[PDB]
């Protein structure tokens, strides 16, 4: 819930000041994985590959909350840590079903002494 | 699926593309040299014989004209495997022109794969063939030029199939038409335009004759060599794509593998702990 | 999620059985998948293969079964369903 | 077809303690696992990996263990066991 508790922080700009707040997440992965810990503790079968039956409905709060309104919006750039090298796990699998866009940062650039990290072609 | 047999074949083929990968930069490597040591000979006393020959207006005039029946025709292939498409290609266009007529051509193949790969098409036919060349070098290809004319003789002409270095990354089938000693003696003989005294005519015909089936042998030599390690490099980026496209389709496969094999083991795990 | 898509479908026949034309459109079902299987785990039913219930079948055929053409006695109306699905690595 | 196996093994034992041969082949005992695995699943057991039972092993080596050369002073009969195993894809 710590995730959240900077989301509600940046909510209150949001909705009383009216602007737009830029809300900086540790790597998601380890707020996915504090659910599923808690949903195992709590009795409940956990699912496929570990996680809670709950993934998507408690990812969907946090992903759902994050969006532009008429008084303010919150901007979101969270790190993506995906475990094992599976693209096609749960875990970041449902998450790319929300992020639009996407930054690639790239060990090689900073070697050459150009140090935006980004990477242009890996990034859309 | 049994991720430990997957994880082994995945295994397998990066060793693959690993060594194929090396292999087509020993293919570009030694492509260099092909190309560098193919510049400097190229061209050298090319269409010399046969220009002069062509300029003596008298040899023109009775040259004998006819159409030669039977004729020999000499393969050049690579002797090393996985060089490339360029030893199918030279063998399979002399297989078509063999096939058609039999008992008219000695096909006296050069390197392995074309010797090989004609052995069983055409027994009997091929009696010798020339393999395991140290190095491509005139006095080599001269002796490449004489074992050629002592099985000359009992056809009326000579050819050389092989591969032409148009472009690094272009090789093209070339052949060219040698006719042999009888012909050339009896055609050379006639030569009046140009002077031949300080040697005698009886040698400078034999010495020149040479000369003019040297050239073309020593020629296409380097032409097929530099079309080896050219056509090898393509082979091997072709054969290190497809392998790097297979690793990465088994590499889905595994984690797909992977997150099955955990939920099995979990759903044994939860249905103990529920009784 | 799990009730959406039979809520809109039942929409849609509506128009089938007045004799009228109805295109329905489901977005992607793996949602529905996951909200039932929530479901079903937080149930304590036994999940098979993937975490999936063994009924999950049933779940979206019951549902696309009601999609058809009547007859032209019947009013000769029709529930056209475009049911979409997520692949994760295209497989 | 829990008790086939074995009860074809005490036909087998016959012969064996009557210093004759006798062979016994057992079929695919995959199939018996499983009827030995719905056998004991069905009577509320714990289930093991694979949802077998944990003695699922001492079934098998009780049955095929049996199967000896008894010494001359028994009358020097013997048992020879040929049991079948089904693999899925060769694993």
């Amino acid at each position: 819930r710590v995730g959240l508790t900077g989301l509600t922080v940046a909510e209150y700009f949001r909705d009383e000041e009216g602007k737009d707040v830029l809300l900086f997440v540790d790597n998601i992965f380890r707020f996915t994985q504090a659910c599923s810990e808690v949903s195992a503790l709590l009795g409940r079968i956990p699912s496929a590959v570990g996680y809670q039956p709950t993934l998507a409905t408690d990812l969907g709060a946090l992903q759902e909350r994050i969006t532009t309104t008429q008084k303010g919006s919150i901007t979101s750039v969270q790190a993506i840590y995906v475990p094992a090298d599976d693209l096609t796990d749960p875990a970041p699998a449902t998450t790319f079903a929300h992020l639009d866009a996407t930054t690639v940062l790239n060990r090689g650039l900073t070697e050459l002494g150009i140090y935006p990290a980004v990477d242009p072609l890996d990034s859309t | 699926a049994n991720l430990k047999q997957l994880k082994i074949r995945m295994k397998a083929i990066g060793s693959i593309k690993k060594i194929t990968k090396a292999m087509k930069m020993v293919a570009a490597s030694k492509m260099k040299a092909e190309t560098s040591r193919l510049e400097n000979g190229r061209n050298f006393a090319v269409g010399s014989v046969q220009k002069m020959l062509e300029n003596e207006s008298y040899v023109q005039k009775k040259k004998s004209t006819t159409a030669p029946k039977s004729t020999l025709l000499v393969p050049i292939t690579s002797d090393k495997g996985l060089c490339g498409s360029v030893n199918s290609s030279i063998v399979r266009e002399v297989k078509r022109l063999a096939l058609n007529n039999r008992s008219a051509f000695g096909l006296l193949p050069v390197g392995e794969k074309g010797s090989s790969g004609l052995s069983r098409p055409f027994p009997d036919l091929l009696k010798s063939s020339i393999v395991n060349i140290q190095n491509v070098n005139f006095p080599t290809a001269a002796a490449i030029a004489h074992q050629v004319s002592t099985q000359g003789a009992g056809y009326d002409q000579v050819t050389l199939i092989y591969n032409h270095f148009k472009n690094a990354i272009s090789y093209v089938v070339k052949h060219q038409e040698l006719l042999p000693r009888a012909q050339f003696l009896n055609l050379f003989k006639y030569v009046t335009r140009h002077e031949a005294v300080e040697p005698e005519l009886e040698y400078s015909k034999n010495y020149f004759f040479e000369l003019y089936m040297a050239s073309s042998v020593y020629n296409a030599l380097l032409n097929s060599s530099a079309s080896e390690q050219a056509s090898r490099m393509n082979a091997m980026e072709n054969a290190s794509k497809n392998a790097g496209e297979i690793l990465s389709k088994l590499t889905l496969d595994y984690n797909k593998a992977r997150q099955a094999k955990i939920t099995m083991e979990l759903i044994e795990i939860i249905s103990g702990a529920s009784i | 999620q799990f009730l959406a898509p039979y809520s809109g479908c039942a929409i849609g026949e509506f128009f089938r059985d007045n004799g009228k034309h109805a295109l329905i459109i489901y977005d992607d079902l793996s949602k529905q998948a996951v909200a039932y299987r929530q479901m079903s785990l937080l149930l304590r039913r036994p999940p098979g293969r993937e975490a999936y219930p063994g009924d999950v079948f049933y779940l979206h055929s019951r549902l696309l079964e009601r999609a058809a053409k009547m007859n032209d006695s019947l009013g000769g109306g029709s529930l056209t369903a475009l049911p979409v699905i997520e692949t994760q690595a295209g497989d």
